[PDB]
């Protein structure tokens, strides 16, 4: 899309629709006449435009006005309320920008951040943007969070996020435009090449591949149409419902060869019965021609009774003759017909152990994709964020991602190696506790009027918990994190002298040689100037690959790669990292997936505020206190940096809403 | 609205193969014996019919008679008559076989001297004494 409404798409609005929080904040206009509502989303759309034409300068009120024309630029008062509500909630005046009017001479409020990841900075930059008393609190000596970038010399390398996963809506579109970021298209062709190191016939790659989509539509046929959920109480998850497809197509398999041969035997049984019938008359067939034949002997003249046997039996042979003719005949077609069944028979079998090796590889790539064993997603839920992805080429970050969250930390308070280990939260405010990650003893005390928390789920997962909630969470909210499923997925970053691959393959496969160990080393990506191969471990691999030294792990690697390119192609590697997220104790995990058991609506339970009880018993209803943003609270965008980020957009907004009121709903 | 195609499942099919535990390697095994059980009974047939075809050998070319095309004659010689009255007794009222029993007659001409000559040749108990077998 373009134009007016392409802004509105690109903004992940609806063009010609009011959304359900425009509903709420402009309650007036929706419950209005539709020429108002026009008149209002034409507005908006225009402002986003406008914004997004040239993100690199804050767009005023007053530069807006400028820009609109009669009968829209009469009212001036919905031109404000609009450019507010979008400045409000981040859709405009977000991320890098210069500041036409610097920022309100004394700040309202204070408020604690915790974790400077993405969700993080983000959050912090609006609510400072906003006029707030803005600190982050940070147990790494860096920002970033999941967002770590590799560098040593002049390689460089993400650890973390490397993919902006498409422009097409992707608030990082905009980020990219205000950031310096070099950005790579990926070319989607993947090569696959087998454990004994051969390519993949295009033939096969094909016939796998297919299958595997296949058996994939297949589940989500299983889930919606034949509401196969519940097993045993428990949840289905993609794994069992991937292996019930797949019996079920090697039932088929068998069903068909059965009842072909089956075929076969009813036939064959027919003719038995033709030839037994046919033996039975050659017999008498040979006994009649000799009573004939004895009749003729009789030489003549003989009498008409003697002559009548003659002529009689003459008949008769002729007669069991035609039978016999056409009993040879039927006999022919029933001889062809099982020389045509036994030239087509149904196939052998469903997949051959090479095939099944192959489309192992498919499926930890979507382990991959899940940073999870798909035995642990949901069928019903795993992929329910599909209709909100990108449109647009997936595209990387050449000069490592950590140039944003680097860029989003210039001018914030951020307190490095300082652990958050307690929140309390009370009525009249919050005090955070942390302590300094080298001297552990040492002690930090923060008061705040909110504090916003952008821990990763693995860490909110603890148990024992890394921190405590003083109060202690609500049940709701616990039972939200037990529920959620947060995975792993790890990188190996191989540095060399010379590009020994194909350099115009970005990515390249390599094949198990178990269902066991699909993930482990499967997918390598080329992808920057520099001579770097990554390779990744998925699946149940990510969790085991943990607990063995790199040096192994690189072993591993420089076999799999010299299997494939040659045994004196692959150098040793000048400079090698092996990630371990679900070791890391700031992590605990990678990103988040839709667990069995879980749904969508958990995410939105994970942005819920909490709001501590009453001080003094029967004071009014306090105001909500603690917060959270981060990658695993946003419903729509789960596990992605964008997601994070917009999470981080999202809080600021209800927090500003909340500590500094609503101006622009008069 | 249906699954896709190269896919088979149905709802009765999905329930077998979960039940229990191991209903799958279950079903997989019951169809993977009743498969060689149909797949032996086949070569056992395969065999008794190719010992039948054997038997079978020579064809019946050692007992086929020659052709007789003799051209439909109008006239009822004496003899033609007795071999008519005596394929009667024997073959009731096949036409046919009566017909290519005495040779020179049609079909029809058969059924017409079962009338004409009704009384004479008693045909009547004739044809009563072939129903008597
Ligand atoms: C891990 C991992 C993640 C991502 C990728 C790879 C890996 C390895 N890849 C990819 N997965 C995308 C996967 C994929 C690609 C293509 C098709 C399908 C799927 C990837 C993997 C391999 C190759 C390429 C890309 C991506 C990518 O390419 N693109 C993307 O957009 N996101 C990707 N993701 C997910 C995103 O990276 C994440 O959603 C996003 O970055 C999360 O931002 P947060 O919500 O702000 O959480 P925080 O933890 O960053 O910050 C919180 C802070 O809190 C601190 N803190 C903690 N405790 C305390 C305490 N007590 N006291 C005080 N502080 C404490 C912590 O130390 C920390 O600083």
């Amino acid at each position: 899309p373009s134009g007016v409404e392409g802004a509105a798409f690109q903004s992940r609005l609806p063009h010609d629709r009011m959304t359900s929080q425009e509903a709420a904040c402009f309650p007036d206009i929706i419950s209005g006449p539709q020429q108002t509502q026009k008149v209002f989303l034409f507005i908006r759309n225009r402002t986003l435009q406008l914004w997004l034409d040239n993100p690199k300068i804050q767009l005023t009120f007053e530069a807006t006005l400028q820009q609109l024309e009669a009968p829209y630029n009469s009212d001036t008062v919905l031109v404000h309320r609009v450019h507010s509500y979008l400045e409000r909630h981040g859709l405009i005046n977000f991320g890098i920008y210069k500041r036409i009017k610097p920022l309100p001479t004394k700040k309202t409020g204070k408020v604690i951040i915790i974790g400077s990841g993405v969700s993080g900075l983000a959050a912090a930059r609006q609510l400072q943007s906003f006029g707030m008393d803005v600190t982050l609190l940070e147990a790494r000596d860096r920002v970033g969070g999941r967002v770590a970038t590799f560098r040593k010399g002049n390689y460089v390398a993400d650890l973390g996020a490397m993919v902006v996963t498409g422009l097409g809506g992707n608030p990082m579109a905009v980020v990219s435009k205000q950031v310096n970021m070099e950005l790579a298209k990926i070319k989607q062709k993947c090569p696959l090449y087998e454990a004994n190191g051969q390519a993949v016939p295009k033939e096969k790659d094909e016939m796998v591949e297919q299958e595997f989509n296949r058996l994939l539509e297949a589940t989500s046929y299983l889930s919606h149409q034949l509401d196969f959920n519940v097993l045993n109480n428990k949840p289905v998850s993609l794994g069992q419902a991937l292996e019930v497809v797949i019996q079920l197509q090697e039932k088929h398999v068998k069903d068909e060869q059965i009842e072909h041969w089956k075929k076969i035997v009813k036939t064959q049984e027919e003719l038995k019965e033709l030839l037994n019938k046919m033996v039975n008359l050659k017999e008498k067939i040979k006994e009649l021609h000799q009573q004939y034949k004895e009749a003729s002997e009789v030489k003549p003249p003989r009498d008409i009774t003697a002559e009548f046997l003659v002529k009689s039996k003459h008949r008769d042979l002729t007669a069991l003759c035609k039978e016999y003719d056409e009993l040879a005949e039927t006999q022919g077609k029933l001889e062809e017909k099982l020389q045509e069944l036994e030239a087509n028979p149904p196939s052998d079998v469903y997949l051959s152990s090479r095939d099944r090796q192959i489309l192992d590889w498919h499926f930890a790539n979507l382990e991959f994709a899940n940073a999870t064993p798909l035995s642990t997603l949901s069928l019903k839920h795993w992929d329910q964020d599909d209709d909100f992805e990108f449109t647009g080429s997936h595209l990387t970050v050449r000069n490592g991602y950590s140039c944003v969250p680097v860029a989003l930390a210039e001018g914030l308070d951020i307190k490095l190696n300082t652990a958050v280990r307690q929140v309390r939260y009370t009525a009249s405010g919050c005090e955070v506790i942390a302590v300094n990650t080298r001297s552990t003893s040492q002690t930090f005390i923060y008061k705040c009027d909110a504090v916003l928390c952008t821990l990763p789920l693995g860490v909110l997962k603890q148990q024992p918990p890394a921190v405590q909630f003083v109060p202690p969470l609500p049940e709701w909210k616990t039972s939200a994190v037990q529920r959620m499923g947060f995975g792993n997925l790890n990188k190996v970053v191989l540095c060399f002298d010379r590009v020994f691959w194909d350099p115009s393959v970005n990515l390249f496969g390599h094949v198990g040689s178990t269902t066991a160990s699909r993930g482990e080393l499967f997918l390598f990506w080329n992808l920057y100037k520099a001579p770097i191969l990554l390779a990744l471990v998925a699946g149940e691999a990510a969790g085991i690959m943990e607990n063995i030294s790199d040096d192994v792990i690189v072993g591993r690697c420089l076999a799999i790669l010299k299997g494939i390119f040659g045994s004196s192609a692959v150098p040793q590697p000048k400079e090698t990292v092996v990630s371990r997220w679900r070791a890391d104790p700031w992590a605990r995990g990678s990103y988040s997936y839709v667990a069995a058991g879980s749904s969508g609506n958990d995410y939105d339970l994970m942005a819920q505020p909490i709001t501590p009880g009453p001080s003094i018993p029967g004071a009014p209803q306090p105001i909500p206190r603690l917060f959270f943003a981060g990658e695993h609270t946003i419903r729509n965008y789960p596990a992605t940096v964008h997601g994070a980020l917009l999470s981080g957009l999202r809080e600021a907004g209800r927090i500003a809403d909340q500590f500094l009121g609503a101006m622009y709903t008069l | 609205r249906k699954p896709p195609k190269g896919m088979f499942l149905s709802q009765e099919d999905v329930e077998a193969v979960s039940a229990n535990a191991t209903a799958a390697t279950t079903v997989l095994r019951q169809l993977d014996m009743e498969l060689v059980s149909v797949k032996r009974q086949i070569q056992n047939i395969k065999q008794t019919n190719s010992a039948l075809k054997e038997k079978l050998d020579g064809g019946i070319e050692p007992y086929r008679l020659p052709e007789v095309i003799q051209k439909c004659n109008a006239r009822w010689t004496t003899e033609e008559q007795l071999l008519a009255v005596q394929a009667i007794r024997k073959y009731g009222r096949d036409f046919q076989a009566i017909s290519d029993v005495i040779g020179n007659k049609s079909v029809v001409q058969v059924k017409n001297f079962f009338v004409n000559y009704r009384r004479r040749f008693n045909i009547d108990e004739v044809l009563q004494e072939w129903e008597a077998e």
